[PDB]
RNA sequence: GUGGGCCCCUCCUGGUAAGCAGGACGGGCGAGGCGGGACGAUCCGGACGCCGGGCCAGGGUGCGCCGCCGGGGCCGGAACGGCGUCGGCCG
């Protein structure tokens, strides 16, 4: 759901100061509405530039080839219920929108933190040979194999229609 | 409030502005008022003969009566569920000049003026309420990338 | 006993329902207050005006 | 007699010139969506972008209703004339009318509307205020009789000039009663289209929400 | 739900048709209703509206009021919905044209003796519908001796009498005699 | 006719505190049906002529009891303790 856009933004320009300065920045969103939003949340601290006084020159939309499997590296910042704190993140996907999926149901589901509780400070492809996390670095491989991690979901799925049978099924492994 | 006096409650708004103690200067006695004229009310503290009650301060009102040493000012003064329209006679330390219609005054003026000189076709003399800006070209070959920084505690 | 001293809860809409009314014409005309001196030569140079005068 | 005459001659003028303007009118429509294209390119031939122009009217749901509702907010919406919970409007942009609105964000859901969206509202929803009776609007004779005045004779003089914002916007807007729309489909009524929810400011997003309501 | 309360007032009662019993006021008012309708003219709607006033709504018209209103336009017909006295402080009266709903018997004996016409609104619906060369008038509502004590005797801006008997003098001399 | 009010949200004063007592803008119950919050005058939606069809707010969707699936994680109450488990930051 996660989608990639490029924002462009100035202040207004005035008598003092003819021809502003233009910031871009890369930003993640679910949609146009959400993306402006969040550009001019950055804007409005590091540059001192409210909405009210400036304008948006563009909301790029890009979309990603996949086809192939790559490695990321969030580095970001969030707000729990004592203070703020910063965390590097790894994961495994095929485009970098779907990366930052994978990353916000993590955040999500093991520190309770949602969106708008998180900054994005970068966003990188990593190599092979560079990884530093565990879990990722597994599948970094070559020759990986293992057992169906749960073949028991497909039996259950089958059994939701077919309500009565005859003898229980077996979960071939 | 339990007391209710003429000047209760007045220990900042009749107290004088820093640096502004003493005298008026004599422009308070050389201006000229006319019938039908806008004025403020602002009370100094240091006048207390015609010196108006606290409600008045700060408003808005129009001339009724010139007389020998006071003015009388009309004010119009919301009751409960009416207006009310009140006179009042204050002494001059107390009066200013209003502007309140000075900027209809520069505009009819101007809108004239601006009939006169014709440019041959008539510019509209409406006021404008601002508009979504036009359509226009911006350069982005000198453009900067900023990101999301880190927190430092 | 003891029942409650004071409140102004529902006053300002009871203040609104019949719009906030204002006062008459000719109230912003009346000659009540102004210097009897200048009421005196108003009257004085109306009545030996012809196209004012009232006189018979 | 001559009323018939008249009555006759008048549609048949009228007819011609709806089948002159309808042409033109989807003429200029192509020609727009070409023009920025040739000038977001030319951007990208230097180092430059294309700003085109911000929007000029607004179209606006309410989206909450009448229950316990504070009193300057009440006032803003009844000015809008929106005094029931589905009923959307037509909306000019400046600085009086924004800063207006902002302040009934919680109650209302708005942004731009393509000339798609507009053409549906007034061919399916339409309705005229005729000496303050609600009229069906279903043919050409009723838009001519009322604007005539303003030079819009047909429907389709009367959708350009909502799309356009033109001279005579507050007569072609107040002609319309207030359309009377069908039931909403809310994530979160109480949150802001920002944050999730429902209300405020979604910009060309008001196209599919109204899409299923006409 | 619908908002119709803000912006929006309480809708007014007027009287729309005469609640006299008299057969004559009836028909009337119900024809030059009609003409009214088929005509649009505002002489004819001024006039359906004085026919159902409330007889304290049509004070009377005295001779000598009339001859002083009509003087130098004398060519016309007064008309008058209500009574049309005499007074009999003028001496001598003019010659006049005046439509009414009703004439004193002493009025009627002065009017005709001079070379004057006493015409009735069913002769000025034959003749004179819409009311060309025609002139409407009334008398002073504000007459009555009633409406000279409507409200508070006692407030320092009144100018008005108290209604009963009153021997004191708290009150009653002036500010400062409380 | 009324001149015993009370409650919610924000903002306050006395009091250890109180479902205590006293004040403020706006809203509600009073004098507001219907659905939901198991249950409640006031909370969340929505404010009401008598019907037929459609769409759906608030809240929810194992059985009682109208309605659910797919996917990614994890597995009343204070100071203060925990080589329980998963995830981070600094050396
Ligand atoms: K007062
Ligand atoms: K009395
Ligand atoms: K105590
Ligand atoms: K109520
Ligand atoms: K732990
Ligand atoms: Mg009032
Ligand atoms: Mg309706
Ligand atoms: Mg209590
Ligand atoms: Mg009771
Ligand atoms: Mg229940
Ligand atoms: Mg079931």
């Amino acid at each position: 759901m996660m989608q990639k856009y490029i924002v462009y933004g100035r202040r207004l320009p005035s008598e003092k100061f003819p021809e502003p300065e233009v910031f871009r920045m890369t930003i993640y969103a679910p949609n146009e509405i959400v993306a402006k939003s969040r550009f001019w949340y950055h804007l409005k601290s590091l540059k001192k530039i409210k909405r009210t006084h400036g304008e948006i020159l563009d909301c790029q939309h890009i979309e990603e080839n996949g086809d192939f499997v790559k490695n990321f590296g969030v580095l970001l910042r969030y707000r729990s219920r004592v203070g703020q704190h910063n965390m590097y993140r790894e994961v495994r996907e095929t485009t970098s929108a779907r990366a930052m999926d994978k990353v916000y149901s993590e955040m999500a589901g093991q520190c309770r933190a949602r969106y708008h509780d998180i900054q994005i400070i970068n966003v990188k492809e990593v190599a092979d040979e560079d990884v530093r996390r565990e879990k990722v670095a597994m599948f970094t491989q070559k020759g990986v194999r293992f057992p169906h991690p749960c073949p028991y979901v497909h039996v259950k799925r089958a059994a939701r229609t077919a309500r009565f049978q005859d003898r229980a099924p077996h979960v071939p492994q | 409030t339990h007391s209710q006096g003429y000047r209760c409650k007045t220990r900042y708004c009749f107290a004088r502005k820093f640096r502004r103690h003493g005298m008026a200067n004599l422009t308070t006695y050389n201006r000229v008022y006319k019938l039908g004229q806008y004025v403020n009310i602002k009370v100094n503290g240091a006048y207390h003969k015609g010196m108006p009650h606290r409600y008045y301060n700060g408003r808005t009102g129009t001339i009724f009566n010139i007389g020998p040493r006071a003015l009388g000012v009309q004010i119009q003064k919301r009751v409960r569920g009416r207006i009310m329209l009140k006179r009042i006679n204050v002494r001059l330390e107390h009066v200013h000049p209003s502007d309140c219609r000075k900027n209809h005054l520069e505009r009819v003026a101007a809108n004239d003026a601006a009939r006169r000189l014709a440019g041959q076709p008539v510019p509209c003399l409406k006021r404008q309420n601002a508009l979504p800006r036009a359509a226009h070209v911006v350069s982005i070959a000198s453009a900067i990338d900023i990101t999301p920084l880190k927190y430092d505690g | 006993a003891k029942l409650k001293n004071h409140t102004s809860k529902n006053q300002n809409r009871k203040d609104h329902r019949n719009g906030i009314k204002k006062p008459k014409k000719s109230a912003y005309t009346s000659h009540k207050g102004m210097c009897p001196k200048y009421l005196r030569n108003l009257r004085r140079s109306r009545a030996n005006d012809p196209r004012q005068s009232l006189r018979p | 007699a001559e009323r018939a005459t008249e009555k006759e001659k008048r549609a048949a003028l009228v007819k011609d010139h709806a089948v002159k303007s309808a042409q033109v009118y989807a003429r200029y429509y192509i020609d727009l969506v070409e023009s920025e294209k040739k000038a977001r390119e030319n951007a990208l031939k230097n180092n430059q972008l294309y700003v085109p122009d911000e929007p000029k009217v607004y179209l606006v749901v309410r989206i909450r209703g009448i229950v316990g509702v504070a009193p300057k907010v009440r006032t803003i919406l009844s000015l809008l004339r929106l005094r029931q919970i589905n009923n959307a409007v037509f909306m000019r942009c400046n600085k009086a009318t924004l800063n207006a609105l902002r302040i009934v964000d919680h109650y209302v859901t708005y942004g731009e509307p393509t000339v798609e969206t507009i053409r549906n509202l007034i061919y399916k929803r339409g309705f005229a205020k005729v000496n303050g009776q609600r009229i069906p609007i279903v043919d050409n004779n009723l838009i001519d009789e009322q604007l005539s005045k303003h030079n819009i004779l047909c429907a389709e003089d009367l959708v350009h000039e909502i799309f356009t914002c033109g001279s005579s916007f507050k007569e072609a807007n107040n002609f319309l009663w207030p359309f009377q729309l069908n039931s909403a489909a809310l994530k979160d009524k109480r949150n802001n289209f920002a944050e999730g929810g429902d209300f405020g400011y979604r910009g060309k997003y008001i196209n599919e929400f109204v899409a299923r309501m006409i | 739900g619908i908002d119709l309360k803000t912006g929006i007032k309480k809708r007014k009662v007027e009287r729309k048709e005469p609640k006299s019993p008299n057969p004559y006021i009836r028909l009337l008012h119900n024809a030059f209703k009609v003409v009214y309708e088929n005509t649009g003219e505002d002489f004819t709607k001024v006039l359906t509206k004085r026919l159902c006033l409330s007889k304290t709504n049509r004070p009377v018209l005295s001779v000598s009021r009339l001859a002083h209103l009509m003087h130098k336009r004398e060519d016309k017909i007064a008309v008058v919905a209500s009574t049309v006295t005499n007074d009999e402080r003028l001496v001598t009266i003019p010659r006049m044209t005046i439509c009414a709903l009703k004439f004193s018997a002493t009025a009627r004996s002065r009017i005709e003796k001079a070379g004057g016409r006493c015409m009735s609104f069913d002769e000025l619906l034959a003749e004179k519908p819409t009311g060309d060369n025609c002139v409407l008038l009334q008398g002073r509502r504000s007459c009555r001796a009633v409406c000279k004590k409507f409200g508070s005797p006692g407030r320092p801006n009144s100018h008005v009498k108290p209604k009963g008997e009153h021997k004191g003098r708290r009150g009653a001399r002036g500010r400062h005699s409380w």
